DNA sequence: CTTGACAAAAGTGTTAAATTGTGCTATACTGGGAGCCGTCACGGATGC
DNA sequence: GCATCCGTGAGTCGAGGAAGCACAATTTAACACTTTTGTCAAG
C-alpha cells in the first residue's frame, strides 16, 4: 500500500489508474480482514447431500 | 326481434348464416386449483 | 384449528442459498443489530 | 402385592456360501479427434 | 487511439415428465442355543 501511494504521486494517468486499481483490491483485502492466500483452495468445501440428490 | 321484449332493435341488424368452429382450448382442461399438494426435492416450493 | 395464521419464518431457499455459497468457499453469515451471529438453521449445522 | 411354569422373541456364536477386492497375462505395438455453422449490442482489456 | 478479443445480456404466464482367471479377503444368509419378555394360571 505504502508504495502504491508513493506510485499515486506519478504524474501520468495511466500510471496513476494502475496503481489506483491495485490500491483499491489492497484496501479491500486490508480493510476486510481476509487473506489473500485464501483465494487458493486448500480444502473443498462439499455441499449437503439433500441439495444435491 | 328482441326475445325479452317482444319490441324490435330499432335498427336493422346484419343478419346471416356464418360457419363457426369450436377450437381445441376448451375451459375443461384448463381450470387448475390448488390448496396444499406436492412440492420440490431441493428448493421445496410446489411444483407447477 | 379456527386460528389465525402464524407469523412466518425464514424460507428454505435462502438456506439453499447460503449453503451453495458456502460450496464456493464464501463465507456468508446473517449478523443482528449488534453484528453478532445468527443462526438460522437452528443449531443443525453447528459442530 | 406375588410366585412359579411355560411360550415365543430377540440376542449371541459358529459356519459356510456368496459376494467382493486384488494381482497377473512376456512376439512387438510408442503424439487424439471432432470440431466444420446466419446477431448485436455494449463495457472492458491489454496490447501497441 | 484503435482495432481486436473476451464476456455478458437480450419479456411474462401456461403446457410438455468392448477380457478372463485364480485366489484371498470380506460380507451375508442359516441355523442352533441362550436369554428375555409376554402371558397364563395360581394366589
Amino acid at each position: 500500500e505504502k508504495e502504491l501511494l508513493e506510485e499515486m504521486k506519478h504524474p501520468s494517468r495511466a500510471r496513476r489508474a494502475k496503481a489506483r486499481k491495485r490500491l483499491e483490491v489492497v484496501r479491500a483485502f486490508l480493510d476486510s480482514g481476509n487473506r489473500p492466500e485464501w483465494m487458493i483452495l486448500e480444502a473443498v468445501p462439499v455441499l449437503p447431500p439433500d441439495l444435491r440428490p | 326481434y328482441d326475445g325479452r321484449t317482444g319490441e324490435p332493435i330499432e335498427g336493422p341488424i346484419v343478419v346471416g348464416q356464418m360457419f363457426i368452429m369450436k377450437l381445441y382450448h376448451m375451459v375443461e382442461d384448463k381450470m387448475h386449483a390448488r390448496s396444499t399438494g406436492p412440492y420440490s426435492l431441493i428448493t421445496q416450493q410446489p411444483l407447477g | 384449528k379456527g386460528e389465525d395464521v402464524p407469523e412466518p419464518s425464514v424460507p428454505e431457499s435462502f438456506r439453499v442459498l447460503v449453503k451453495e455459497l458456502q460450496a464456493l468457499a464464501l463465507d456468508v453469515q446473517t449478523l443482528d443489530e449488534k453484528d453478532n451471529p445468527v443462526d438460522i438453521f437452528e443449531g443443525l449445522a453447528s459442530k
